[PDB]
């Protein structure tokens, strides 16, 4: 800012672009470094009433594998149809705003 | 008593490979003595070959040989191109670990490892 | 008609001039390897059924376009490079013989966890 | 406070200091011994008692969330003092 | 972009340098730009997304011959897009809490712990003990800068992993440099070190 | 959604304007004298070089830089030799060996840190219930001596009664987020 | 590639780069561990423990930290029963000492011995 | 800017004065790091950045980490972090520049 | 055959002795249900109601330390029911429970810590004030801090049912409930120490070893003891090649879990 | 000049990462996967967190996952800034790396 | 619903099941205790035999695309007797999909390299060798990867201690880097930290 409007046009035509709207340099533009204090909200499971860890235990839901074709052991393993993993991946579709850069 | 093997069906054709490996680093050892510029002679070289080849002189089953064959071939390999430096050559040699000694009394007069 | 297109987007990857036809070849191929199997081999079932529905799509739909948009395999290019890998595969699964017992069954813990 | 031994070496506040005869003194040879100064244990003495009305006294230090866990001490003995156990601060029943 | 896009030097060297086809990268085990550049159509923020991604829109740039330049304009187009998906992120951000509520994975607040009993239990624990994780194990990957940043953890039923490898975007790029290398030169060798984004922390690790 | 960054080149048409601008972009070489303006541009540019040692680079109340065992107010310290600190910090740097103090006090006679194993993670000062531990904000400690970076007790309670006042503001500002 | 007959017991010192002294002049332990008074909690009295001889701890003069010459003076391997750990013990060439398991005896247990006739079981603290 | 201070970055060791152990140091880099500082012509000085040259740091109890750069060469400062500001790396180049200041060649020549 | 009876542990069936109880059984097939006053040497008393378990079509839950097993009864202890009382009792245990942890000898060693994580909820809904007792002082091997104590009992069947001491009870009635003597008295016996290992709560704790260390630091050698001859099994707790203390083992046949106030 | 075959040799900045962390807890592990790649660390946070999170079965909150994404696109800004800039400086460009280390 | 819990849904684990029966039936010879995780994952075990056939078909077959090697591992389990679980977690790019194939082996039972299948293998089998012990066959450069050039052991086996044996060193006398036996000013400290108080009834292991 401290150019004095020669310099700011030879750099500005140099450089094709107005950079004075877009300085490098941080001028009173930026957040204080003394800002007030903060009150922090609370999440859901802050409640006193209708709040027992044993529904919200996510953590105890788990369960070991599901075991197809265990051959030492049980659960091994018109003819059926070719199966995938998943259904194929959808083809993407191009922007509309840049596609073509 | 039945098990897969490596490469050897037996500990002679292990023996085999072991022999064509000695003679690799026997045939090797001058070659890095004057590309490394180490400061032993030839004769030290292959003693020590020898040695580290007795240090497992013990093993019976074939595929611990066919393992360590390998490994010797990975070594011999580094060595062969220079990957490794004098340091890692002398590495072998212990020019600074203080030997302990075998004598029960004076491993109790230092310390009390047995 | 749908000209040869410019080219694809994967780089190594040449268009093909006649992609109805490549895909005949490749399939006819793999159905006629597929019959030295046995017939309960699930491979050769499985098989049949992807390369004789794919084959139907090929004969139904001369648009390569919409041919992609059917086939599902992005384009016919790398269609024409799965066809050919199956094949391969179907070779290689003659030779190995998986439709066989297990050949050894695991010790008595090694697939559980936790140990 | 920070007295000294014999050879010289301050004693901290551990009582830890170094004998004559120890040669592990000569990091402090041309050099110094860092001590701290302020004794915290004589300190915490030099603060007095508050007195209280009620028998159970809570004690968070000070600042509250910038103190420490907050205790409850009982008072009833009126010839003993309650001591926080996080600080050292010394409460009495003042109506025993 | 100014300086180095349309510079005729900067395209004869990074241009028709260091080719990669998209069934070598595939095998050899690209992820990311390495992918892109050659024209593969992967990105493991739309597919696979593993955060709200797939509520912030965003555009992927694709190379169509996978040189050094494609791959340098790949990552220009990433940073710009990164900058429109920071503005989508600026603009909705939800009021409500960072850390999830449960305080025997995340420890609970301080002012809740110098006055909830269970709160500084919590606290004590996750701090010298830490969460018991159920067993099993998981092979999660995201789209680092780099490419498929990978964790295989293990796990008993205890605070500590029992296995914790890394797939590090990098490994098989460096792997692949012996054939990106073929048939060029030592500062063509330099180029392709730069473009593949090499980084040896998680390399050797 | 997908873009191409060098697939825009469509068929080929040429007319004797493009033709006689791209010889003269080849011939007078345009596109160079671009990044020689921009080049120019930013000699013309106020650099964002600071004066250091004399003007500094910000921070933030969070910056967690050397280690300081505070106190209360009264001079007591506020540690208690609960040893989270040490059964957290995964460099394995800190080391604490406790003992009642002569007024039957629960405090410590060993509070050592390696500094060369610190990973100024800020785990310490997060674990301890009392705000005790705390990583300062000071960075210009560095020495002419590996040991002189093995700091003790007296150490870190004189950092404290060094920095508190600064320690302390630090704190009352970022206390509220945490 | 048929089967081999190799009629020996197993020895992997040789590919396990450990010295000559860690494997002639160690004796492992194995044990499944204590359970501590301290708590009422047994489970970790289930997995079988392999631990090593304790050696050396000498002050460093510096500080006064715990100094060791020992790599394994914190080695401690999880089985899921004795005959593994032996197994491993013998494969990688170390000399061990089983320790059997202890299991508390079932014990006789009523609340109504603590209100007896003619029993000392009788109580006097309810 | 180093260049400011006058620091430059050559990239041969028969050109450099210091080096700065700029990160972790395994065994096997401390041959060529030991090459590379026999190979800096004297005067040389020595500048240990971060806490894995200092002392290992975060992999001290690793396999495969020397526990100090100072082991494999001599050090003149240490710049404790992980990792340093580099506003810390600065004051230690300073740091290095007042002990410099004090080397005192020829006055103990000519007291010799 | 035998007079042993059919019983369900969550479907799996155990045959247990006639007489056993609920945690007997579910410990017959591996499970073990949370405990703070049961001690499996001690005579039972169902007081902390931790060992609160369901039966299967029961209205009601019974205590597993106490209630002996019926025949076709299935024991549910992972059902709704069952986490709801013990989430309950663990509210009302933390209830009146000083924030000690930091300073308590028993932390990282804590039966309540450990059910609070496991069995127990991660919050407080109490938005009172708690209370407070004065520290007995019963010798100088046992330091006593009473606002830690959970009112189990364990310190006063041992003293009366293996020490033989009967000078220790419960002074009161209600929340002001005083475990402990009613006087001045050193309860200085030669099993006094195991007071301290059957306390769960660190209201009572080792003068020497107070603030030394903590357990996780402690790499724990078995031994035995030497200063009798009856070899008692003994764990040694050391921490950088410093002995910290002596805690006992387990051995049915020789020291169950006592040893001597000498030996520790 | 010409290449005919490179052979790297990996292994100069081995650490043992991957037995340290066993050694460690899961929180105790985290700043690992910072000091892993150092120029897009909080994508290597996020990854082992993801990791973690799922073997837990617990779901971040939103704001958490607001702000994970985006400190990773500014980790991407950060690594690829680095990226183009070193390759500039290895091939001659050097003032790109002093034009966007400010920034 | 519930906000801390992880929203689970069940489609994943039946295609990743009907996949796994697939894999199962096609491939009867090799194939192992297939199974799925409450976390949608495929996991196929198989005898060590089989790992070029099967990965092969994963990669070449027209249903299973997985032509992108991820990763690949070892874990150390000394209990089994057959320590090492070498691990081949795979990508389908066209199902945008991933599974994960396991073997098994031990200090002196080596198995097939998958580099005529994946060339990314080449410096992970060369890691797993370096750090596991574990012998691949018919690999074309074999050797170490990440360790010294002239180290001895496979640190990543839990039979190694972390600190190692040896420990380098700089000497005068000899003016070289020296490798000495181990010996450490602070000795790591080993916390006991398992809660002795199960924790996930689940797992429990019956007696
Ligand atoms: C000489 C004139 C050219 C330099 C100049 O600054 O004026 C051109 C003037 C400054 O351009 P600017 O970059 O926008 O000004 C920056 C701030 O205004 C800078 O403003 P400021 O508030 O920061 O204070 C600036 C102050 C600086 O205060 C000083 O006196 C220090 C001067 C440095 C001495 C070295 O005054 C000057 O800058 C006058 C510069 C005098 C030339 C000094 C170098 C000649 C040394 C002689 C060799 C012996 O631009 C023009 O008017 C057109 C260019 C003229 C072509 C010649
Ligand atoms: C166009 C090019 C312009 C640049 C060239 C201009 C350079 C002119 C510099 C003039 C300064 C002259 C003094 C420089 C001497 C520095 C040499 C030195 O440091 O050696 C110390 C030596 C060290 O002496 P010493 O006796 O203590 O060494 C003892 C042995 N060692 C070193 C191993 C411990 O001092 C001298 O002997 C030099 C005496 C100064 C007069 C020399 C003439
Ligand atoms: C009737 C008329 C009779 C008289 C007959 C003459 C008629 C006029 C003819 C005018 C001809 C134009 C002047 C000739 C000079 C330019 C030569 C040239 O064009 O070389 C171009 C060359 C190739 O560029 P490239 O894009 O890679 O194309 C490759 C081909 N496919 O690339 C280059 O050579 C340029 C690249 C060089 C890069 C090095 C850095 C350059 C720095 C630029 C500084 C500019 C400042 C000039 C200062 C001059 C002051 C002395
Ligand atoms: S900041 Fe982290 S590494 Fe440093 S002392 Fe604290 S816990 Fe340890
Ligand atoms: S966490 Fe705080 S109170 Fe506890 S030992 Fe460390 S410094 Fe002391
Ligand atoms: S930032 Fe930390 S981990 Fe990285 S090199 Fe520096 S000290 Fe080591
Ligand atoms: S003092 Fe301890 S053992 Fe005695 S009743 Fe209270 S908690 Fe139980
Ligand atoms: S008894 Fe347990 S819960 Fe109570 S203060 Fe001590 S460690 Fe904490
Ligand atoms: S264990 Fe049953 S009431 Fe205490
Ligand atoms: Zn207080």
């Amino acid at each position: 800012a401290s150019a004095t409007r020669v310099i700011q046009k030879l750099r500005n035509w140099a450089s094709g672009q107005d950079l004075q709207a877009k300085l490098q340099l941080r001028y009173q533009e930026i957040a204080k470094r003394t800002q007030p204090p903060p009150k922090l909200p609370v999440g859901p499971s802050h409640k006193l009433s209708n709040n027992y860890y044993c529904t919200r235990d996510g953590r105890r839901e788990v369960v070991p594998p599901s075991i197809i074709m265990s051959s030492q052991k049980a659960l091994v393993s018109t003819e059926k149809k070719a199966v995938t993993p998943a259904p194929p991946m959808k083809r993407w579709e191009l922007s509309k705003d840049q596609p073509y850069l | 008593t039945s098990v897969k093997p490596i490469f050897s069906r037996d500990l002679n054709e292990a023996k085999r490979r072991v022999r064509e490996l000695y003679r690799a680093w026997y045939r090797e050892v001058p070659n890095t003595v004057h590309l490394m510029q180490l400061d032993i002679t030839v004769k030290q070289g292959r003693d020590k070959v020898r040695e580290m080849f007795m240090k497992n002189a013990h093993v019976t089953d074939p595929r611990v040989v066919d393992l360590l064959v390998i490994k010797g071939k990975m070594e011999l390999q580094e060595t062969i191109k220079v990957w490794k430096q004098r340091t890692h050559v002398m590495r072998f040699f212990h020019e600074t670990e203080t030997p302990r000694p075998k004598d029960f009394l004076s491993k109790f007069y230092m310390g009390h490892d047995p | 008609a749908g000209l040869l297109k410019k080219t694809t987007g994967l780089v190594g990857l040449a268009v093909c001039d006649t992609p109805h036809e490549r895909l005949t070849i490749l399939y006819t191929k793999t159905l006629d390897i597929l019959k030295h199997f046995p017939k309960h081999a699930a491979y050769r079932k499985y098989t049949e059924q992807i390369t004789n529905e794919k084959l139907d799509m090929v004969k139904a739909e001369p648009d390569v376009k919409k041919l992609e948009a059917l086939l599902q395999g992005g384009e016919v290019e790398e269609v024409i490079l799965q066809a050919e890998k199956e094949l391969s595969l179907a070779r290689k699964m003659l030779k190995w013989k998986p439709w066989e017992p297990l050949v050894e069954e695991p010790p008595a813990n090694q697939w559980k966890w936790p140990i | 406070g920070v007295q000294v031994s014999p050879s010289g070496e301050k004693i901290t506040h551990t009582g830890q200091v170094y004998d004559e005869k120890d040669y592990r003194r000569v990091r402090f040879v041309d050099r110094q011994k860092e001590v701290n100064e302020n004794f915290a244990i004589d300190l915490i003495a030099q603060q007095p008692v508050n007195e209280v009305e009620h028998r159970i006294i809570a004690c968070d230090g000070g600042g509250g969330a910038l103190g420490h866990p907050k205790v409850y001490i009982n008072l009833d003995k009126e010839t003993k003092t309650g001591t926080c156990g996080y600080c050292g601060l010394q409460f009495k029943q003042h109506h025993h | 972009e100014e300086m180095l896009t349309n510079n005729r030097i900067w395209r004869n060297r990074t241009v028709d340098i260091g080719v990669v086809t998209a069934e070598d990268a595939l095998n050899y085990g690209f992820s990311g730009v390495m992918l892109r550049g050659s024209g593969i159509q992967w990105d493991l923020r739309k597919t696979q997304p593993y955060d709200v991604y797939d509520q912030v829109e965003f555009d992927v740039p694709i190379g169509s011959r996978g040189d050094c330049y494609d791959r340098y304009l790949c990552r220009v187009e990433e940073m710009r897009q990164s900058l429109r998906i920071i503005e989508q992120c600026l603009n909705k951000m939800p009021p409500g809490e960072i850390k999830v509520d449960d305080a025997k994975v995340s420890p609970p607040k301080r002012a809740e712990m110098k006055t909830s009993m269970e709160s500084l239990i919590h606290h004590f624990k996750l701090y010298t003990e830490g969460y018991q994780v159920p067993p099993g194990a998981t092979y999660t990957a995201i789209e680092a800068p780099k490419g498929e940043f990978g964790v295989y953890l293990v796990s008993d039923g205890s605070s500590r992993p029992y296995r914790c490898k890394i797939k590090a975007p990098g490994f098989a790029h460096l792997a692949g440099l012996d054939k990106m290398s073929k048939g060029h030169m030592l500062a063509d060798v330099v180029a392709i070190i730069g473009t593949q984004d090499i980084v040896f922390g998680e390399i050797d690790r | 959604t997908y873009k191409y960054v060098n697939k825009k080149e469509q068929e080929s048409e040429v007319d004797m304007k493009s033709a006689t601008d791209n010889a003269a972009r080849i011939l007078m070489w345009t596109e160079l004298i671009r990044g020689l303006g921009m080049t120019l541009s930013y000699l013309f540019r106020e650099p964002a070089t600071i004066n250091y040692p004399f003007e500094k680079g910000p921070l933030s109340p969070r910056f967690r830089g050397e280690h300081a065992l505070r106190r209360y107010p009264s001079g007591e310290e506020r540690c208690i030799a609960c040893k989270l600190c040490e059964a957290i910090c995964p460099a394995q740097a800190i080391t604490i060996e406790a003992e009642p103090r002569a007024d039957g006090s629960r405090r410590t006679t060993r509070y050592d840190i390696d500094m060369t194993k610190c990973i100024y993670c800020g785990f310490c000062q997060e674990a301890c219930p009392v705000d005790a531990i705390v990583e300062g904000p000071n960075f210009e400690f560095s020495t002419e001596t590996h040991e002189e970076l093995l700091y003790n007790k007296e150490k870190l309670l004189n950092n404290g009664d060094k920095w508190e006042a600064e320690i302390a503001a630090n704190i009352q500002a970022d206390y509220l987020y945490r | 590639t048929q089967l081999i007959t190799v009629d020996e017991k197993l020895d992997i010192t040789t590919l396990t780069g450990v010295p000559e002294e860690h494997i002639k002049t160690r004796k492992v332990r194995i044990f499944v561990p204590a359970r501590n008074n301290m708590q009422s909690g047994v489970n970790n009295t289930k997995k079988w423990k392999m631990e090593f001889d304790t050696r050396e701890r000498w002050e460093n003069p510096l500080m006064g930290w715990a100094s060791t010459a020992d790599p394994l003076s914190n080695m401690v391997l999880t089985f899921s029963a004795k005959e593994d750990a032996i197994a491993f013990a013998e494969k990688n060439g170390w000399s061990y000492d089983v320790e059997e398991k202890k299991v508390p005896k079932p014990k006789s247990k009523s609340y109504g011995a603590n209100f007896s006739w003619n029993k000392r079981t009788r109580v006097s603290t309810k | 800017d180093m260049d400011r201070f006058g620091v430059v970055f050559r990239a041969s060791p028969r050109q450099a004065d210091v080096m700065i152990v700029a990160g972790t140091l395994t065994n096997k880099m401390a041959p060529a790091l030991r090459k590379v500082y026999d190979q800096m012509p004297e005067p040389r000085y020595v500048v240990s950045m971060g806490s894995c040259a200092n002392g290992g740091g975060y992999y001290h109890y690793s396999y495969s980490v020397v526990r100090g750069c100072d082991r494999i060469v001599p050090v003149d400062i240490y710049v404790p972090g992980c990792p340093p500001t580099a506003e810390a790396l600065l004051y230690g180049i300073l740091q290095l520049q007042r002990k410099i200041k004090r080397e005192q060649k020829l006055k103990i020549w000519y007291r010799r | 055959a035998s007079n042993l009876i059919e019983v369900f542990v969550d479907g799996q069936s155990v045959m247990v002795e006639p007489g056993t109880t609920v945690l007997q059984a579910c410990e017959k097939v591996g499970m073990q249900i949370p405990r703070f006053c049961y001690h499996e040497r001690l005579s039972v008393a169902g007081n902390c109601r931790m060992c609160l378990v369901e039966i299967e079509k029961a209205p009601k839950v019974v205590a597993a330390c106490a209630m002996p097993v019926m025949k076709g009864w299935n024991i549910l202890t992972n059902s709704e029911k069952s986490k709801k009382a013990r989430e309950g009792v663990m509210e009302f245990l933390l209830a009146n429970h000083p924030l000690d942890c930091p300073i308590c000898d028993q932390g990282g060693e804590c039966d309540l810590q450990d059910q609070s994580m496991m069995f127990g909820s991660d919050r407080s809904r109490f938005l009172e004030g708690k209370r407070a007792v004065e520290d007995k002082n019963i010798g100088p091997l046992v330091k006593t801090i009473m606002t830690r104590c959970i009112q189990c009992t364990r310190c006063i069947r041992f003293a009366s049912e293996i020490a033989g001491v009967d000078d220790l009870g419960t002074t009161g009635r209600g929340n002001d409930m005083q475990v402990g003597t009613y006087i001045e008295k050193m309860f200085m016996s030669e099993l006094s120490g195991n007071v301290i290992d059957i306390c769960p709560v660190g209201a009572l704790t080792s003068k020497p070893y107070a603030f030394t260390a903590r357990p996780w630091e402690t790499r724990k050698t078995e031994s035995i003891d030497v200063m009798d001859a009856v070899g008692s099994n003994i764990v040694v707790s050391t921490r950088t090649g410093e002995v910290m203390r002596i805690l006992p083992r387990m051995h049915e046949d020789i020291n169950e879990e006592w040893i001597s106030d000498k030996t520790r | 000049e010409m290449v005919r075959k490179c052979d790297p040799h990996i292994g100069l900045l081995h650490r043992g990462t991957e037995k340290l962390i066993e050694y460690k807890t899961y929180l105790q592990a985290l700043p690992y996967f910072d000091r892993l790649d150092y120029v897009s660390m909080m994508c290597n946070e996020q990854a082992y967190s993801i990791a973690v999170e799922k073997l837990l079965n617990i779901q971040p909150p939103p704001r958490a996952q607001w702000i994970r994404v985006l400190f990773g696109e500014i980790t991407r800004i950060l690594n690829h800034i680095m990226a183009v800039t070193t390759h500039a400086l290895d091939i001659g460009a050097m003032t790109p790396f002093f034009w966007m280390f400010e920034e | 619903k519930r906000p801390t819990v992880r929203p689970r849904s069940d489609v994943t684990h039946k295609q990743l099941s009907a996949f796994g029966e697939y894999v199962a039936e096609i491939l009867p010879k090799y194939v192992q205790q297939v199974q799925v995780s409450c976390l949608d994952e495929l996991e196929i075990c198989i005898h060590p035999d089989g790992v070029i056939p099967t990965l092969t078909f994963l990669r070449d077959h027209t249903n299973a695309q997985f032509k992108s090697l991820a990763d690949l591992t070892a874990v150390d389990v000394p209990t089994r007797q057959n320590r090492f679980e070498i691990v081949y977690n795979l990508l389908s790019l066209r199902f945008n999909s991933r599974i994960r194939v396991k073997t098994y082996a031990d200090e002196l039972t080596p198995i097939d390299s998958i580099v005529s299948v994946h060339i990314a293998a080449n410096w992970y089998e060369r890691e797993v060798w370096d750090m596991f012990g574990v012998f691949f066959f018919n690999h074309p450069d074999l050797r170490r990867i990440l360790t010294d050039y002239g180290f001895e052991g496979h640190p990543f086996r839990k039979d190694f201690p972390l600190t190692g044996y040896v420990e380098l060193r700089y000497d005068d006398e000899v003016k070289r880097v020296v490798a000495e036996p181990v010996e450490l000013a602070q000795e790591f400290r080993k916390f006991d930290l398992n809660s002795p108080w199960e924790a996930f009834p689940a797992y429990r292991q019956p007696p």
